[PDB]
RNA sequence: AGCAGCCGCGGUAAUACCUGCUCCAAUAGUGUCUAUGGUGGAUGCUGCAGUUAAAAUGUCCGUAGUCUGUGUAUGUCUUUGUGUGUGAUGUUUGUGGUUGUGUGUGGAUGUAGUGAGUGUGUGGCAGAGGACGAGGGGCACUGGAUAGUUGGGCGAGAGGUGAAAUGCGAAGACCCUGACUGGACGAGCGGAAGCGAAGGCUGUGCUCUUGGACUAAUGUUGCGAUGAAGGACGAAGGCUAGAGGAUCGAAAUCGAUUAGAUACCGUUUUAGUUCUAGCAGUAAACGAUGCCGACUGGACGGGACAGUGUGUGUUGUCCAUGAGAAAUCUUGAGUAUGCGGGUUCUGGGGAUAGUAUGCUCGCAAGAGUGAAACUUGAAGAGAUUGACGGAAGGACACCACA
């Protein structure tokens, strides 16, 4: 099916395991599924009655970072990846670190 | 000599083979001769339960019941050890 | 264009074991030290660490590859007599 | 003769190419006394060899001529009776070809060896 | 496969032929130890009992066999009887000559289980007495 | 295409092809062959007495200095080693990790590397007893495991 | 009822069974059962196959042997076949008979290759220099989260589920706070990045050990490749002794669900999970892909060293040529059935069966080696078009919603 045989591992025996966020199962690291997000602190739908509430004159909303990790049948059944065609199989997609802002 | 029983050949085959076992090693480190730490000599045996002596200079010093030193003896001897340096 | 006649830029990128002809890489130099005036004899990838013996110094030190020389030292590269 | 083998695949290798040169990084004696037996018959056109104090080194033209060579290994003891039956396993037709031979006269193809009375040990061919 | 090298090709060779089975059951000896007739291309034995069998599916039928004894070994073998009708000529206690099917051991169509052919019956042709030249026993 | 290794690397050095004598010497020629003989009876090794003549004097081929190899000129001389070179730094190498398994028994790393150094060793003993350097009888001499 | 080596025929519409005609092949002969050569490049010297069809061994070291480094051809003579190759010859022709010539194994004696160690230092090994690496053993410290003990606050539920039940809570739970104790683990950074023979290896600082590459006018001088027999290492679970005990959890046990669930889901609670010393010897121990040597197009990268506009050792992705049964392969699965570079192992239709029995090893659990009788016409690989999915999307519709 895939040329990678399903994971990012090369030239290296083992590669150690995690432990999946929604069921908890034992999975190798470079096999599972993983996204990284960031949340505003405070609902975007919240922003007006907190201008008047404050007390300070100037105020920053703050924001978290999250990475989670999933295994196949959870990451498939819960739709954040999907089946796709022989030939869109090999399309990937990542980040530009050396983007201007 | 003997395959795999060794000291513990004076005992015919009496006593179950798992008690012949236990017999074994206590039996050789126990008649073993060690090297005295005062001369240098390898002359020391056991008198009695906890008692090792040396033939030539005749110093004594204390140890186990059938070995000259135990297992728990040695990591405290050194946790003295290590305090006074550090 | 026959391949035993090779440029002289082509014989600069090859491989020192490759080339058409043996012939490696090391040569001997010639140091001079400072205010005082001898000559060393040294070699370009030296091992060592040399120095002069008038005005006692270190004009040669030793890395990975070529020998480093000095800052206020100039070598030459020695020919030999005919 | 794992030299004389060795150089037989760099030579189909580029025969195939289409190139006009081949240079090889060894040389040795009996390489050198088979490809004069493929210059004095037409197949190629010249060689020349280096002097470096190493494994050698060689420099073949090919012609356009050559269809194939190859080595034979290990190196069977034929008697003269046997010449024949080595030439219809190797050679296409019965018109052209070459197989050459090591015996106590030198390196002789096939045909001088009939007109010699002799046999011995066989190297390998070409056409 | 140096020139000097023909001790070490004959005992290599030699290992990989075992794994034939038709060679394997004459290099050791054992190709008439279990065979109910040994060497024998044909055999004579008396008859016992007469039975049916059915055939196998997807054919429906039921051929006639009977249930004898070997003269030669007392060995006990079913045989199979061809022709049409040919089952009732022979009686108990008739004497019968069987032999082969002729594919190496093996049965063949749809009769499960049988390995022989009634031949002859009291030393006359069973294919004859079917097409009317001789006359039954 | 190493022995104990699927590494092949091709680095090293390339002497040239028909040198000369060297001009630029500074000492003599008989009082350079004086001090090859005295670091010889100090027991500094062949390999290491060639990296002092071509860093320090200008030699880079004693062959054209001393008439022969280094080795065949201390011979002359009267300096014959016990042992040569390269069997006694293998029957070093491998005292150092039989001393360093006696105090550290777990070092499972070490115990795979006291195979391959001492099986290179009695490979090497073999060669100079087929040619006549050794007594046909030579042992190590080995620190003792426990 | 019968036929049919094999594929197959016969259920009132038999070109295949039984009977009659007609025709086909060979012919004084023509069928059947059994053994054997070819058929069979389906035993492979010439001349097979081993990623997925049967098949490269979990990993290194290593002796015998093979290969490499430093046993030949031919003239003359001689000694041995009853067979056979090939001429002649009208037993009326013929199988024949008679009759000319050649050939088969060892040995003796010449000639040719044939001349000999030298010099050089191409593979390997040993030593140098400055760098690089989650390679290994030991010692000393450190970070927070889970659980628990104990001071202060609060006053009724908390937990977990598709939804709940058992079970815990007014001797104050859960939640928030000040102090402590203990085992285990080393997040984020963390990747088609590095190291190790493989199994494997990520906190910090010390220490004893280790590897490959690179750079060079250093030493030696062929000291090498492969490798039945022998040896060491080897995930997790298990077993033997001691220590330890946070979390999770086989077995046991209740509560649900169900037609029934000795299961999936949950509650109470263990062996085990950790360390030291050993035994054992297996894995989808996988790239399902022996080791060494020669030669071969492009494009975009990474990691180490050295140089200066490049090189050597390694390595990831994508395109040709070529190969292949195809899927696919790109330092090889390429270099012609145009078939020979050196040297090993394993396979020979399916099932019985990795089973019996013997032997070697183990405390055991078991591992290693390893059949037959009897049965049977396919079992299998890769790809094509359909049908189906208690499969995923994109469009739609008042026999769908709003
Ligand atoms: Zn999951
Ligand atoms: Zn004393
Ligand atoms: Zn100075």
């Amino acid at each position: 099916m895939r040329r990678n045989h399903g994971r990012g591992k090369k030239n290296r025996g083992s590669a150690g395991s995690i432990q999946c966020d929604k069921c908890g199962s034992v999975t190798p690291k470079d096999k599972a599924i993983k996204r990284f997000r960031i949340q505003s602190l405070i609902e975007q739908a919240s922003f007006d009655d907190l201008k008047q509430a404050t007390i300070y004159d100037v105020f920053e909303v703050p924001r978290m970072g999250y990475k989670s990790q999933f295994c196949v049948s959870c990451a498939c059944h819960a739709k954040i990846v999907r089946v796709r065609s022989s030939q869109a199989r090999k399309i990937r997609y990542g980040f530009n670190p050396n983007r201007v802002a | 000599g003997t395959k795999k029983v060794g000291i513990a050949g004076s005992f015919g085959a009496r006593y179950g083979s798992t008690l012949r076992k236990r017999m074994k090693a206590v039996l050789e480190t126990q008649r073993a001769k060690y090297i005295c730490e005062a001369c240098g000599k390898k002359t020391v045996k056991r008198e009695a339960v906890g008692i090792w002596k040396c033939r030539s200079c005749r110093r004594v010093f204390a140890g186990g019941s059938y070995a000259k030193t135990t297992p728990a003896g040695k990591i405290f001897i050194n946790m003295v050890k290590q305090y006074n340096t550090k | 264009s026959d391949l035993a006649f090779p440029t002289r830029e082509k014989v600069g990128s090859t491989y020192k074991k490759d080339r058409l002809y043996r012939e490696g890489n090391g040569f001997f130099m010639y140091v001079r030290c400072g205010g005082c005036r001898h000559t060393t004899c040294c070699y370009s990838h030296s091992q060592t660490n040399i120095s002069c013996p008038g005005c006692g110094d270190i004009i040669l030190t030793s890395s990975g590859g070529r020998a480093v020389v000095s800052p206020n030292c100039e070598f030459k590269k020695i020919i030999r007599n005919i | 003769s794992a030299a004389l083998a060795n150089m037989c695949k760099a030579i189909n290798n580029a025969s195939r190419a289409g190139k006009r040169q081949l240079l090889l990084r060894f040389s040795t004696e009996e390489m050198r006394m088979f490809l004069l037996q493929m210059l004095r018959h037409g197949y190629i056109s010249g060689f020349s060899y280096i002097h470096d104090k190493r494994s050698g080194k060689s420099i073949i033209d090919l012609n356009g001529r050559l269809n194939r060579c190859g080595a034979i290994s290990p190196n069977y003891i034929v008697k003269r009776d046997g010449i024949e039956d080595f030439r219809t396993r190797l050679l296409p037709a019965r018109q052209f070809g070459h197989v050459l031979f090591n015996t106590s006269k030198g390196i002789l193809d096939h045909k001088e060896c009939l007109t010699e009375n002799v046999g011995g040990k066989i190297l390998g061919y070409f056409y | 496969p140096g020139l000097f090298s023909a001790n070490n090709l004959i005992k290599s060779r030699k290992a990989k032929r075992l794994a034939d089975t038709a060679y394997r059951k004459r290099a050791l000896g054992t190709k008439y130890k279990h065979s109910v007739l040994g060497r024998a291309p044909q055999a004579k034995a008396i008859v016992l009992e007469k039975i049916g069998v059915e055939a196998k599916q997807p054919n429906s039928a039921i051929r006639k066999a009977v249930r004898c004894q070997l003269i030669a070994t007392g060995k006990k073998i079913t045989a199979f009887v061809p022709y049409d009708g040919s089952v009732t000529y022979i009686e108990s206690n008739d004497e019968v000559t069987v032999e082969g099917f002729g594919k190496k051991g093996r049965s063949v169509g749809d009769i499960p289980g049988i390995r022989f052919k009634v031949c002859k019956v009291q030393n006359v042709s069973l294919h004859a007495i079917f097409t009317g030249k001789k006359e039954k026993p | 295409a190493k022995m104990h290794s699927s590494g092949k690397g091709r680095s090293g050095s390339v002497k040239p092809y028909a040198t000369a004598f060297p001009t630029w010497l500074t000492k003599s020629v008989d009082e350079i062959k004086s001090d090859v003989i005295q670091m010889g009876n100090k027991g500094v090794p062949a390999p290491d007495i060639g990296t002092r003549l071509r860093d320090e004097y200008g030699i880079g081929k004693a062959s054209d200095v001393l008439g022969e190899s280094i080795t065949r000129f201390l011979q002359r001389n009267g300096v014959v080693p016990k042992i040569p070179h390269d069997l006694e730094s293998l029957v070093h190498r491998a005292n150092t990790l039989r001393s360093h398994l006696n105090i550290y028994r777990k070092d499972n790393s070490a115990k795979y590397r006291l195979i391959l150094v001492s099986s290179r060793m009695y490979r090497v003993a073999r060669y100079y007893k087929r040619k006549m350097r050794i007594p046909g009888n030579w042992k190590p001499k080995l620190v003792e495991l426990n």
